[PDB]
Parts: C-alpha cells; sequence; structure tokens
C-alpha cells in the first residue's frame, strides 16, 4: 500500500 | 518515569504479521499517538501504524546494517523495541511535516 514519504 | 510505560511490554504493540486492513481496524476511532507495529505487504519489513489528526497513517520501517529506522541517518536501532521506546519521546515530524506524533499509546495497552 502507499507509505508516508519519509526523505533522507 | 518511562520505565513505567507499557511500550516496554512488546506484545503491547508488536501485532506480528497482521496486515495493512487489520490495522486500520485495530486503530479506527482509537486517539493520536496510539500504534502498532507490524510485518508489511513487502516481504522481510516492517511498518508502524499510527493516529494523526484521526487519520491512520502507515510508515515503513527500513532495516540496514546499522539497524532498523524511517531513513537515512536514523537508521540506528538494534531491534523494534528501541526503535518503539525512541520515538515515544522523539516526534516523527523530523521525517515528515505531516507526522507530528510521537508512538504515545500501544494499540494493546
Amino acid at each position: 500500500g502507499v507509505y508516508v514519504k519519509m526523505p533522507p | 518515569g518511562s520505565e513505567d510505560l507499557p511500550h516496554h511490554d512488546e506484545k503491547t504493540w508488536n501485532v506480528g504479521s497482521s496486515n495493512r486492513n487489520k490495522a486500520e481496524n485495530l486503530l479506527r476511532g482509537k486517539r493520536d499517538g496510539t500504534f502498532l507495529v507490524r510485518e508489511s505487504s513487502k516481504q522481510g519489513s516492517y511498518a508502524v501504524s499510527v493516529v494523526v489528526d484521526g487519520e491512520v497513517k502507515h510508515l515503513v520501517i527500513n532495516k540496514t546494517a546499522t539497524g532498523y529506522g524511517f531513513a537515512e541517518p536514523y537508521n540506528l536501532y538494534s531491534s523494534l523495541k528501541e526503535l518503539v521506546l525512541h520515538y515515544q519521546h522523539t516526534s516523527l515530524v523530523q521525517h515528515n511535516d505531516s507526522l507530528n506524533v510521537t508512538l504515545a499509546y500501544p494499540v494493546y495497552a
């Protein structure tokens, strides 16, 4: 599914 | 002190290989900051499901040689328990502005 993006 | 927190019993929040839909059912109606950890549909990965602003958010947990975490340079945690205890007192907002919550309330606490 869609996961919240957690940029580096 | 924090030693009293229910998070120290991993069974209050680790719901095993429960899927996304089951996580949504477990968290429906719960207060902000209620959370669980479970396996992801991405085989071999874990996920956090946490209530933020009345909605369930799903986050992938990465596993690197330095540990578990949500993103570099924070893939540091040697276990799920260490990750959860860290984010009980560290807001997820550092990772994404829409996640200004801690892992406050294990689903089965």
